[PDB]
DNA sequence: AAGCAGTAGAGCATGC
DNA sequence: TGCTCTACTGCTTCGATATCG
DNA sequence: AAGCAGTAGAGCA
DNA sequence: GCATGCTCTACTGCTTCGATATCG
């Protein structure tokens, strides 16, 4: 029961016609993934933490010996989808078991060729760069090499089926966000590579829009905007360009179903709203129209992720209207009478007048 | 189906006498059958290399299978044809291979009956794929295997019908007791001779059926009909050169880059443009601009009126002509309009004219639709299926210009002599069999490299003439026709 | 045969099994005329549509035993090709007619009975 | 071979005729000679 | 440019014979060079290929230990370049010989499979070859006598079989030559029968509506009162509009160095459209077929704004 | 183009 | 004045590669 | 990528 | 009444595979 499953997972390799024993090992890994999440006691959980990692027999060395095998993918994928939950069942106490998880992520990504394997192999590394965002254990991961490799993987042939490109564009911004002690020099080119791709992907009258590449580039831009900011005091040109791109990505299309790029663009515009200083005082009417229209979208991850953008837009417009509150009389009167028009409208929504009370 | 593969089990009889020479000094049936099985594998490993093939012997001394019967022994299992498997198979040639077979498993035992077909059924069952055709080739000579028992006869004739119930078809390739067909016996229950077809004729072929495009035909602007544009001839050529490492012989996986703007570092497609140079000035565009400046339409077939089948010569063509068919998948009821239009164009001999755009961005091309009607007989000669043929057409800068200015007529004597020449050289053209020599030589070269039967067979140039036969077939009138009007005369 | 929605064909198989069971258990010469009719309708399935074949066959055989002796080779042929709940349906077919079969053990041995007996379903 | 072609063009008063309801002949003449000299530059 | 070779019936018919090409596909020779942005120069790009064996963490190799292998069943076999340079195929030079003949009209319309037409036609220089070939085609023309040819261009080209049809014109006498298929290039597969279907029998009033449609939509009228048919809309003299569109966009960007691409004119579409009289003739029976025949049944620019 | 696996936008059902 | 060699050179053609349904 | 005739600038009558 | 829990077609997309266009 305990660790005999691990040694027989090593033992289902050296035998010929590894098919039925592969299916039994697949059920074995499903059994381990059903066992170690069932634990309602931290003692056996912290026991199993060091139990699953020996240096001769275990799942990690099994992955390290499942390298030259075509059929062995529905089990390696199961281990890789399991470790995304193994770095969430506990908290931060899997800290000595982290650099080996990063090294098996890099190996299983760069050596494999199936897109059903490279996707959990990047979700795991993103979850691992998301847990240890503190100062510790961050030159213990070689972040100066991840940038070079995962930046050299976009200057070659077109083979990535764009779900991998979504994760690559997210990861190159998460690198610039956490531990920004290294890449305080190469982020000049990363903004060019974030901007030219979005220009090609959104402004071209050929070749109907690969959708999730947009969401990947927007979340990568959101993670990269911190610590390397381009506000409207040092470069109010690229900031105007970025605001024009997110302005295009918040234009309300009528018939659209898969909502991912509104949830990307609005959650980007919520955080770094202060970066766009003078390119915000003009389209305030139409911005309020599209924002208030998106407030009523009968969803669960669109209204709750756009109300943040409406809120931060209100907070950022008042602090700019207050400093020179002389010629803005029509602006303040229009906004106040819009708040009164909301509060006098007889409606039974609770989160459509708590945006007028705050205003 | 489309991804449906087909299987074949080769059942070999070695009971008492086929392992013997049958008191002959000419040809032994065991090595004959092994020759035929090896020939079938050699043909199908380059013709149809995804099907399923296996070999089973019955009646041998040993026994090995999945359920441990008696005197049933298999050698390979259901998979693709493999070079390792034919180099395992070819060890049973000659009397030396016969004695090697004897020490490997031994000939001669009490051969059973239909439970061998049960073992073939258990080979057909346990495969996780899709199966289209299930046939069993039986290599045997005995035409009455029930010389002593009726129970095994009844179980044979019952189990064969049971395998026929779930659709399995066996067909014994009959052997010969004196050399020809003389055992005129009554297998009118089991089964549903000529082995040169298993020998020779499938050295080069491939297997498929696909559609290549699914388009719409627009009559006016608003009355459209769905068609599929199939291919019929496609100019098959040799498979590509897979790259390999010299020492360890594994795939290489090369990768490409673009860089070096006198800075080192790297480059990207967003940092570059397209350009052209005309004398002095260069014009700079983008990749999307190059992509956009070739646009005229959306992909489809626009109607442009009907035409009589006289003006379009068959001298005018530019591409292998395709073949359109109607289907009731996109729009329901297009078979009615296509059958009606086909009948009317067929009786009044009128061809349609269309503008044709294949995919989402291609400049347009004028095509002409010509109908054709089906044929068949008792032998089911489906050489013509019904439907429309898409003759391509040139535009203006395809028809070139010849010097065109030479004219001298001829005297009315030579025409009858040349008529006699072509009537002496008059025969049917063909139905098939004009095979490609360079591709065929490459096929035989690749054949004799993974087997180390070294001797590279010289490819038979079937396209070549035979002038030493054609001189005598023509007759001694060459010099007569020479010195009639065109002497060399120094 | 209208094999598109779950509400129609499985229910048709179930009510047909009830009809066949009643007309067999009554003493009337009527059960041949529709027993062979649903037999032809079922034999029309097992070449191109096998999932609906095994579902309808299980539904008929759950209330009608002797419509398996004319199909018992087919379900044994179709046993090692299924992995989901359909394999449980095949075993539910084969359970009701082991009182009368002759060999049965070579057939179970060939179809890997000691590797379906040791799985983790219930 | 090495061609030396000469074009002659009229700019007479009727070349400056107005429309009879469709379009001018000057536009047609200039567009056609444009297409010819265009192709003869671009063929090099 | 010329093509002089020899047409030899049998063993000794040494006859000089010239060949010229005809209808083929057409492209423009000028390709699009790549240049770097914000410099507009060529030498600032260098493309490279690295044949790195990955398979693990990678190890890069040189371009000296690299071979060419083919596939066989389930394995890969060597004999890269030099062994096939030995065991290639040999063609002993150019050939224009005659295989046989065929009186039958079994060289039909759907089985040509070539990319050109070689209109072989004469020789020069004391034209005994020309009078011989004119007598040959004057034997071929008065019957359905096709001529099957084996032809090659140079020693490295693949050999061809093909048809040589007679061609009778006034200022020239010619013999066209088309390629033919070999029995690997051919394939044929089954298609169902449309006529004898008990599920899709049409109606004669529908068929007569189709007859009115083809009478209205027709393009050829037997004009000038001598029963010679003459059509409008000749789709064999229209210039290929694609390079003309390329030319006008090129001239636009040459003249105005900032203006974007202008959309196409109307003379191109009036060239590529059927005439007004056939649409006005066919306006009513197209409404008739639309009423009578039964119940039948975007890019990144527009998607956001 | 053919096939096939997957997940999400939505629909019924129950709660402090 | 008359003949000859050869030094590339356009005009081809297989063959390797990038894209699309 | 690789061979086949065109056409003139020296080497040789 | 807003918040959380099963569930049903079904839209997008990955993978192979054959044809086409382009360049050397």
């Amino acid at each position: 029961g305990v660790r005999c499953s691990l040694l027989r997972l090593q033992e289902t390799l050296s035998a010929a016609d590894r098919c039925g024993a592969a299916l039994a090992g697949h059920q074995l890994i499903r059994g381990l993934g059903q066992e170690c999440v069932l634990s309602s006691s931290p003692a056996v959980l912290a026991l199993q933490t060091s139990l699953v990692f020996s240096r001769d027999f275990g799942l990690l060395v099994f992955v390290r010996k499942s390298l030259n095998s075509i059929e062995f993918r529905e089990c390696r994928e199961e281990i890789l989808k399991f470790l995304c939950i193994f770095l969430e069942k506990m908290g931060q106490k899997i800290a000595p078991y982290s650099v080996e998880i990063k090294n098996t992520c890099t190996s299983v990504y760069t050596k494999d060729r199936a897109a059903k394997c490279k996707i959990p192999a990047l979700d795991l590394l993103i979850k691992l760069l998301q847990t240890f965002r503190s100062s510790r254990l961050m030159d213990e991961f070689k972040i100066g090499e991840l940038f070079s490799k995962f930046y050299g993987e976009l200057a070659l042939k077109k083979k990535i089926p764009d779900t991998v490109l979504e994760k690559v564009y997210e990861l190159l911004g998460l690198l610039g966000e956490v531990h920004p002690s290294e890449m305080i020099n190469n982020a000049e080119n990363l903004f060019r590579a974030f901007l030219g791709e979005l220009k090609t992907q959104m402004t071209s009258a050929v070749r109907e829009p690969k959708l999730p590449v947009l969401a990947g580039c927007l979340k990568g831009l959101s993670s990269l905007l911190c610590n390397f900011t381009k506000s409207m005091e040092e470069d109010p040109q690229t900031s105007r360009e970025i605001f024009n791109f997110v302005l295009k990505a918040i234009r309300p299309q009528i018939d659209l179903k898969r909502y991912a790029v509104p949830s990307a663009g609005l959650r980007l515009f919520a955080l770094h709203a202060s970066q766009f200083s003078t390119c915000l005082l003009d389209n305030y009417v139409s911005l309020f129209e599209v924002l208030l229209k998106w407030c009523a979208h009968t969803n669960v991850e669109l209204k709750k992720a756009a109300l943040s953008a409406l809120e931060s837009f209100l907070k950022q417009v008042s602090n700019m209207v207050a400093k020179n509150a002389e010629m803005h009389k029509n602006k303040l009167q229009y906004f106040m009478e819009q708040f009164y028009g909301i509060i006098r409208n007889v409606d039974s929504n609770n989160k459509e007048l708590s945006i007028a009370i705050r205003g | 189906k489309y991804s449906g593969r087909d299987s074949l089990i080769f059942l070999v009889d070695a009971s008492k006498a086929m392992f013997e020479s049958q008191s002959e000094d000419e040809l032994t049936p065991f090595d004959m059958s092994i020759q035929c099985i090896q020939s079938v594998y050699i043909s199908k490993i380059i013709s149809s290399d995804r099907d399923l093939l296996a070999v089973v012997f019955y009646g041998t001394e040993k026994d090995k299978n999945s359920v441990n019967f008696k005197n049933i022994y298999v050698l390979q299992e259901l998979d693709n044809p493999g070079a390792k498997r034919i180099l395992e198979l070819d060890q049973f040639k000659g009397q030396q291979g016969q004695k090697r077979f004897q020490d490997m498993m031994g000939h001669g035992s009490d051969y059973s009956l239909s439970e061998v077909l049960w073992v073939c059924a258990n080979l057909f069952s346990d495969v996780q794929f899709k199966m289209s055709h299930k046939r069993i080739m039986l290599f045997t000579n005995e035409d009455n295997p029930h010389g002593n028992d009726s129970a095994k006869a009844s179980r044979a004739r019952t189990k064969a019908g049971d395998l026929r119930d779930t659709g399995i078809f066996l067909d014994l390739m009959h052997l010969k007791k004196p050399g020809g067909f003389d055992i005129s016996l009554f297998y009118r229950d089991i089964i549903s001779s000529k082995l040169e077809d298993l020998l020779r004729k499938v050295r080069a072929k491939e297997t498929r059926k696909r559609a290549l495009s699914r388009l719409k035909l627009k009559l006016n602007k608003d009355i459209v009909i769905s068609v599929g544009i199939y291919n019929l001839v496609q100019k098959a050529l040799k498979p590509p050169p897979i790259k390999l490492y010299r020492e360890t012989n594994e795939p290489v996986k090369t990768k490409t880059r673009t860089f070096n703007t006198s800075t080192g570092g790297l480059l990207l497609p967003s940092d570059t443009k397209r350009s052209q140079i005309y004398g002095s000035r260069q014009i700079i565009l983008e990749k999307e601009e190059t992509e956009e400046l070739k646009r005229f339409d959306d992909p489809g077939l626009m109607l442009m009126g009907f035409k009589p089948l006289v003006l379009l010569k068959k001298h005018h063509y530019l591409r292998p002509s395709l073949f359109v068919y109607p289907e009731e998948s996109l729009v329901i009821g297009s078979s009615t309009l296509f059958s009606a239009l086909l009948i009317k164009c067929l009786e009044k001999e009128v061809a349609a004219l269309c503008r044709y755009t294949p995919r989402r961005n291609i400049p347009p091309y004028f095509v002409a639709l010509v109908p054709q009607e089906e044929e068949l007989d008792d032998q089911k000669i489906q050489v013509t299926p019904p439907g429309f043929q898409l003759v391509f057409l040139p535009f203006a800068d395809d028809k070139r210009k010849m010097p065109f200015t030479e004219k001298i007529m001829a005297t009315p004597e030579q025409v009858g002599k040349m008529k006699a020449i072509v009537e002496k050289l008059r025969f049917t053209y063909r139905s098939d069999s004009f095979e490609n020599p360079v591709l065929q030589q490459h096929f035989r070269n690749l054949e004799a490299l993974a087997l180390d039967l070294m001797e590279p067979e010289q490819a038979v140039d079937l396209t070549l003439p035979k002038v030493e036969a054609m001189n005598k077939r023509l007759g001694s009138l060459v010099d007569e026709f020479k010195e009639l009007v065109y002497p060399p005369d120094y | 045969s209208f094999v598109r929605y779950k509400e129609v064909y499985a229910a048709a198989a179930e009510v047909l099994g009830l009809i066949l069971r009643y007309v067999m258990e009554r003493k009337n010469i009527l059960e041949e005329s529709l027993c062979e009719l649903v037999a032809k309708q079922l034999k029309q399935h097992q070449n191109t549509m096998e999932d609906k074949f095994i579902v309808c066959l299980n539904k008929v055989t759950k209330s009608f035993p002797p419509l398996a002796d004319r199909f018992m080779n087919a379900v044994f042929f179709l046993l090692p090709k299924f992995h989901g709940v359909l394999k449980t349906l095949c075993l539910e077919v084969v359970l009701c007619r082991v009182e009368g079969m002759t060999e049965l053990y070579f057939q179970l041995k060939s179809k890997d009975f000691v590797q379906v007996m040791r799985h983790r379903d219930d | 071979n090495k061609a030396a072609v000469v074009l002659c063009m009229d700019v007479g008063f009727t070349m400056s005729n107005s429309i009879p309801g469709i379009e001018s002949p000057f536009e047609q003449a200039k567009k056609v000679i444009t297409m010819f000299v265009q192709r003869q530059v671009f063929a090099e | 440019i010329h093509w002089p070779c020899r047409l030899t019936i049998g063993s000794n018919l040494s006859i000089r014979i010239a060949a010229y090409k005809s209808i083929l596909q057409e492209r423009v020779k000028k390709t699009w060079t790549v240049v770097d942005a914000k410099t507009l120069k060529k030498e600032d790009i260098q493309k490279e290929t690295v044949y790195c064996l990955n398979d693990d963490d990678e190890t890069e190799v040189l371009k000296e230990d690299i071979i060419q292998g083919f596939r066989y069943g389930s394995d890969i076999v060597p004999f890269s370049k030099v062994d096939e340079e030995q065991m290639k195929y040999k063609s002993e030079g150019k050939c224009f010989s005659v295989l046989g003949f065929c009186k039958s009209s079994q060289v039909q319309r759907r089985f040509f499979m070539g990319n050109q037409v070689l209109k072989v036609f004469a020789a020069r220089d004391d034209e005994a070859a020309a009078v011989a070939l004119s007598s040959l085609i004057h034997a071929l023309d008065d019957l359905d006598m096709v001529a099957i040819v084996r032809y090659a261009y140079d020693k490295r080209a693949n050999p061809q079989v093909g048809v040589a049809f007679p061609h009778i014109k006034h200022n020239y006498e010619c013999l066209v030559y088309v390629q033919l298929p070999f029995m690997e290039d051919l394939r044929q597969y089954m298609f169902s029968s449309l006529k004898n279907s008990k599920k899709y029998a049409p109606t004669e009033a529908q068929l007569n509506a189709v007859d009115a449609l083809i009478d209205s939509m027709s393009l050829a009228k037997k004009d000038e009162k001598t029963d010679t048919l003459e059509d409008l809309f000749p789709t064999t003299k229209i210039p290929n509009p694609r390079f003309q569109r390329l030319f006008q966009c090129l001239l636009h960007r040459a003249l105005h160095p900032r203006e974007p691409l202008p959309p196409i004119q109307q003379h191109i579409w009036n060239m590529l459209n059927p005439p007004a009289e056939v649409t006005t003739k066919s306006q009513i029976p197209l409404s008739k077929i639309k009423t009578l025949f039964p119940l039948i049944e975007v890019t990144a620019q527009e998607i956001f704004q």
